[PDB]
Protein backbone atom coordinates (compact mmCIF):
# COMPACT_ATOMS: atom_id res chain seq x y z
CA UNK A 1 0.00 0.00 0.00
CA UNK A 2 3.06 2.59 0.94
CA UNK A 3 6.24 2.80 -0.64
CA UNK A 4 9.24 1.25 1.02
CA UNK A 5 12.79 2.89 1.89
CA UNK A 6 16.20 0.87 2.06
CA UNK A 7 16.55 2.76 5.60
CA UNK A 8 13.78 0.75 7.24
CA UNK A 9 15.71 -2.58 6.06
CA UNK A 10 19.43 -1.89 5.48
CA UNK A 11 21.38 0.07 8.31
CA UNK A 12 22.03 3.93 6.61
CA UNK A 13 24.26 6.72 8.15
CA UNK A 14 26.87 8.96 6.81
CA UNK B 1 47.88 8.81 -11.02
CA UNK B 2 44.74 6.99 -11.67
CA UNK B 3 44.77 5.84 -15.29
CA UNK B 4 41.86 2.79 -16.32
CA UNK B 5 41.65 2.05 -20.17
CA UNK B 6 38.82 0.39 -21.43
CA UNK B 7 38.81 -1.55 -24.81
CA UNK B 8 34.94 -2.19 -24.93
CA UNK B 9 33.70 1.67 -24.14
CA UNK B 10 30.43 0.47 -24.80
CA UNK B 11 30.34 -0.60 -21.50
CA UNK B 12 30.79 1.67 -19.83
CA UNK B 13 28.13 3.93 -22.26
CA UNK B 14 26.22 1.21 -21.31
CA UNK B 15 26.67 1.41 -17.00
CA UNK B 16 25.56 5.31 -17.42
CA UNK B 17 22.79 4.76 -19.33
CA UNK B 18 21.38 2.67 -16.67
CA UNK B 19 22.17 4.95 -14.01
CA UNK B 20 21.76 8.32 -14.99
CA UNK B 21 18.12 7.83 -15.03
CA UNK B 22 17.50 6.33 -11.28
CA UNK B 23 20.38 8.29 -9.68
CA UNK B 24 21.85 11.86 -10.52
CA UNK B 25 25.02 12.25 -8.36
CA UNK B 26 27.49 9.03 -7.34
CA UNK B 27 30.70 8.72 -5.75
CA UNK B 28 33.26 6.40 -8.04
CA UNK B 29 35.38 3.97 -4.86
CA UNK B 30 38.91 3.56 -6.88
CA UNK B 31 41.69 1.06 -6.06
CA UNK B 32 44.27 -1.30 -6.63
CA UNK B 33 42.08 -3.80 -7.17
CA UNK B 34 39.10 -2.08 -9.92
CA UNK B 35 36.84 0.68 -9.73
CA UNK B 36 33.63 0.01 -7.57
CA UNK B 37 29.98 2.76 -7.19
CA UNK B 38 27.55 2.68 -4.38
CA UNK B 39 24.56 5.16 -4.20
CA UNK B 40 21.31 5.57 -3.38
CA UNK B 41 18.14 7.85 -5.20
CA UNK B 42 17.08 10.75 -3.34
CA UNK B 43 13.95 8.94 -2.03
CA UNK B 44 16.42 5.79 -0.47
CA UNK B 45 13.90 3.29 -2.42
CA UNK B 46 16.92 2.03 -4.27
CA UNK B 47 20.34 1.11 -4.58
CA UNK B 48 22.83 0.52 -6.62
CA UNK B 49 26.26 -1.26 -6.60
CA UNK B 50 28.77 -1.58 -9.44
CA UNK B 51 31.94 -3.66 -9.67
CA UNK B 52 34.90 -2.98 -12.41
CA UNK B 53 37.67 -5.18 -11.88
CA UNK B 54 41.06 -4.02 -12.97
CA UNK B 55 41.82 -7.48 -14.65
CA UNK B 56 39.30 -6.37 -17.25
CA UNK B 57 40.77 -3.33 -18.30
CA UNK B 58 43.55 -3.35 -20.76
CA UNK B 59 45.85 -1.09 -18.97
CA UNK B 60 45.32 -0.35 -15.54
CA UNK B 61 47.24 2.20 -12.66
CA UNK B 62 45.90 3.62 -8.94
CA UNK B 63 48.37 4.46 -7.06
CA UNK B 64 46.24 6.20 -4.33
CA UNK B 65 42.82 4.85 -3.35
CA UNK B 66 40.03 7.53 -5.15
CA UNK B 67 36.19 8.77 -4.23
CA UNK B 68 35.44 10.82 -7.08
CA UNK B 69 31.86 12.37 -6.30
CA UNK B 70 30.25 12.72 -9.88
CA UNK B 71 27.40 14.31 -11.98
CA UNK B 72 26.49 11.14 -13.92
CA UNK B 73 23.63 12.96 -16.28
CA UNK B 74 27.05 15.29 -16.91
CA UNK B 75 28.63 12.59 -17.55
CA UNK B 76 26.62 10.50 -19.63
CA UNK B 77 26.65 13.36 -22.39
CA UNK B 78 30.04 12.72 -22.84
CA UNK B 79 29.68 9.54 -23.36
CA UNK B 80 27.33 10.21 -25.99
CA UNK B 81 30.00 11.70 -27.42
CA UNK B 82 31.63 8.47 -27.80
CA UNK B 83 31.76 5.48 -30.02
CA UNK B 84 30.44 1.67 -29.02
CA UNK B 85 34.09 0.90 -30.35
CA UNK B 86 36.37 3.33 -29.26
CA UNK B 87 38.51 2.87 -26.33
CA UNK B 88 37.80 4.36 -22.99
CA UNK B 89 40.51 5.90 -20.81
CA UNK B 90 39.81 7.34 -17.69
CA UNK B 91 42.71 9.47 -15.85
CA UNK B 92 42.83 11.31 -12.92
CA UNK B 93 45.62 13.01 -10.52
CA UNK B 94 46.81 11.72 -6.60
CA UNK B 95 44.48 14.83 -5.77
CA UNK B 96 41.97 15.23 -8.48
CA UNK B 97 38.89 17.58 -8.77
CA UNK B 98 38.42 16.78 -12.25
CA UNK B 99 38.35 13.25 -14.41
CA UNK B 100 39.52 13.00 -17.81
CA UNK B 101 37.82 10.74 -20.32
CA UNK B 102 40.15 9.66 -23.36
CA UNK B 103 37.85 8.26 -26.49
CA UNK B 104 40.30 6.65 -29.27
CA UNK B 105 38.32 5.56 -32.41
CA UNK B 106 39.02 2.43 -34.18
CA UNK B 107 40.10 4.02 -37.69
CA UNK B 108 43.01 5.44 -35.33
CA UNK B 109 42.78 8.77 -36.50
CA UNK B 110 40.09 10.35 -34.44
CA UNK B 111 41.14 10.91 -30.14
CA UNK B 112 38.56 12.63 -28.47
CA UNK B 113 39.63 14.56 -24.74
CA UNK B 114 37.16 15.47 -22.39
CA UNK B 115 37.70 16.45 -18.82
CA UNK B 116 35.02 16.84 -16.30
CA UNK B 117 34.30 18.72 -13.21
CA UNK B 118 33.74 16.88 -9.44
CA UNK B 119 31.58 17.19 -6.65
CA UNK B 120 31.90 17.41 -2.93
CA UNK B 121 29.64 14.59 -2.07
CA UNK B 122 27.81 13.20 0.77
CA UNK B 123 28.41 9.40 1.18
CA UNK B 124 26.32 6.85 2.32
CA UNK B 125 27.41 3.95 4.41
CA UNK B 126 25.88 0.48 4.42
CA UNK B 127 24.34 -1.67 6.21
CA UNK B 128 22.98 -4.91 4.73
CA UNK B 129 21.78 -8.06 5.87
CA UNK B 130 22.86 -10.73 3.11
CA UNK B 131 20.01 -12.55 1.48
CA UNK B 132 17.82 -15.59 2.30
CA UNK B 133 17.86 -17.05 -1.18
CA UNK B 134 13.92 -17.80 -0.13
CA UNK B 135 13.55 -17.22 -4.13
CA UNK B 136 15.64 -17.23 -7.56
CA UNK B 137 15.23 -16.67 -11.08
CA UNK B 138 17.61 -17.25 -13.94
CA UNK B 139 16.21 -15.41 -17.16
CA UNK B 140 16.83 -12.95 -20.20
CA UNK B 141 17.18 -9.67 -19.30
CA UNK B 142 15.29 -8.74 -21.97
CA UNK B 143 12.13 -10.85 -21.40
CA UNK B 144 12.42 -9.17 -17.92
CA UNK B 145 12.62 -5.69 -19.62
CA UNK B 146 9.32 -6.38 -21.54
CA UNK B 147 7.33 -7.66 -18.80
CA UNK B 148 7.74 -4.47 -16.63
CA UNK B 149 6.76 -2.35 -19.51
CA UNK B 150 3.83 -4.14 -20.24
CA UNK B 151 2.53 -4.20 -16.85
CA UNK B 152 3.86 -0.38 -16.46
CA UNK B 153 0.72 -0.09 -18.78
CA UNK B 154 -1.74 -2.12 -16.57
CA UNK B 155 -0.36 0.01 -12.99
CA UNK B 156 1.94 1.18 -11.11
CA UNK B 157 2.99 -1.57 -8.83
CA UNK B 158 3.51 -5.58 -9.10
CA UNK B 159 3.31 -8.14 -7.20
CA UNK B 160 5.89 -11.31 -7.95
CA UNK B 161 5.01 -14.60 -6.07
CA UNK B 162 7.14 -17.71 -5.92
CA UNK B 163 6.39 -21.36 -6.41
CA UNK B 164 7.47 -24.54 -7.59
CA UNK B 165 4.81 -23.90 -10.69
CA UNK B 166 7.44 -21.15 -11.21
CA UNK B 167 7.26 -17.41 -10.46
CA UNK B 168 4.61 -14.98 -11.22
CA UNK B 169 4.23 -11.02 -11.86
CA UNK B 170 0.53 -9.75 -11.25
CA UNK B 171 -0.44 -5.30 -12.02
CA UNK B 172 -3.93 -4.25 -11.74
CA UNK B 173 -5.25 -1.23 -12.82
CA UNK B 174 -8.69 0.99 -13.30
CA UNK B 175 -8.41 -0.41 -17.00
CA UNK B 176 -8.10 -3.97 -15.66
CA UNK B 177 -5.70 -6.74 -14.07
CA UNK B 178 -3.12 -8.45 -15.51
CA UNK B 179 -0.81 -11.62 -14.77
CA UNK B 180 1.93 -13.01 -16.52
CA UNK B 181 3.47 -16.66 -15.27
CA UNK B 182 6.88 -18.11 -15.79
CA UNK B 183 7.50 -21.53 -15.54
CA UNK B 184 11.10 -23.12 -15.13
CA UNK B 185 12.35 -26.35 -18.14
CA UNK B 186 15.71 -24.65 -19.53
CA UNK B 187 18.63 -25.69 -19.53
CA UNK B 188 17.10 -20.12 -20.80
CA UNK B 189 14.82 -19.64 -17.36
CA UNK B 190 15.80 -21.16 -13.83
CA UNK B 191 13.64 -21.07 -11.01
CA UNK B 192 15.21 -21.86 -7.51
CA UNK B 193 12.30 -22.02 -4.78
CA UNK B 194 13.39 -22.85 -1.25
CA UNK B 195 10.87 -21.29 0.12
CA UNK B 196 7.03 -19.31 -1.35
CA UNK B 197 7.63 -15.88 -0.79
CA UNK B 198 5.27 -13.16 -2.12
CA UNK B 199 5.75 -9.30 -2.14
CA UNK B 200 5.24 -5.61 -3.96
CA UNK B 201 6.88 -3.04 -5.71
CA UNK B 202 7.13 0.20 -7.75
CA UNK B 203 7.41 -0.76 -11.23
CA UNK B 204 8.99 2.63 -12.54
CA UNK B 205 12.20 1.35 -10.76
CA UNK B 206 12.01 -1.90 -12.16
CA UNK B 207 11.93 -0.12 -15.53
CA UNK B 208 14.86 2.22 -14.58
CA UNK B 209 17.00 -1.18 -14.13
CA UNK B 210 16.20 -2.38 -17.01
CA UNK B 211 17.85 -0.29 -18.95
CA UNK B 212 20.97 -2.42 -17.87
CA UNK B 213 19.80 -4.83 -20.41
CA UNK B 214 22.40 -4.21 -22.80
CA UNK B 215 25.40 -5.18 -20.52
CA UNK B 216 24.11 -9.17 -19.95
CA UNK B 217 22.06 -11.90 -22.42
CA UNK B 218 20.07 -13.10 -18.73
CA UNK B 219 19.54 -11.37 -15.84
CA UNK B 220 19.26 -12.67 -11.97
CA UNK B 221 16.54 -11.62 -9.12
CA UNK B 222 17.01 -12.91 -5.58
CA UNK B 223 14.27 -12.36 -3.66
CA UNK B 224 13.27 -13.17 0.19
CA UNK B 225 10.57 -12.46 2.55
CA UNK B 226 10.55 -8.61 3.74
CA UNK B 227 13.88 -8.07 2.69
CA UNK B 228 14.39 -5.75 -0.32
CA UNK B 229 14.54 -7.30 -4.14
CA UNK B 230 18.21 -7.66 -5.44
CA UNK B 231 18.57 -7.06 -9.64
CA UNK B 232 21.71 -8.59 -10.78
CA UNK B 233 23.03 -8.50 -14.28
CA UNK B 234 26.61 -9.59 -14.64
CA UNK B 235 29.05 -7.76 -17.10
CA UNK B 236 31.23 -9.92 -19.19
CA UNK B 237 33.64 -11.24 -16.34
CA UNK B 238 34.34 -7.73 -15.71
CA UNK B 239 32.01 -7.66 -12.48
CA UNK B 240 28.03 -7.52 -11.94
CA UNK B 241 25.86 -4.22 -11.54
CA UNK B 242 23.66 -5.04 -8.38
CA UNK B 243 20.02 -3.26 -8.04
CA UNK B 244 18.05 -3.41 -4.53
CA UNK B 245 14.65 -2.28 -4.42
CA UNK B 246 12.48 -1.77 -1.30
CA UNK B 247 9.22 -3.16 -1.20
CA UNK B 248 5.54 -1.38 -0.04
CA UNK B 249 3.78 -1.65 3.33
Amino acid sequence: STQGRLDDFFKVTG
Amino acid sequence: MFEARLVQGSILKKVLEALKDLINEACWDISSSGVNLQSMDSSHVSLVQLTLRSEGFDTYRCDRNLAMGVNLTSMSKILKCAGNEDIITLRAEDNADTLALVFEAPNQEKVSDYEMKLMDLDVEQLGIPEQEYSCVVKMPSGEFARICRDLSHIGDAVVISCAKDGVKFSASGELGNGNIKLSQTSNAVTIEMNEPVQLTFALRYLNFFTKATPLSSTVTLIMSADVPLVVEYKIADMGHLKYYLAPKI
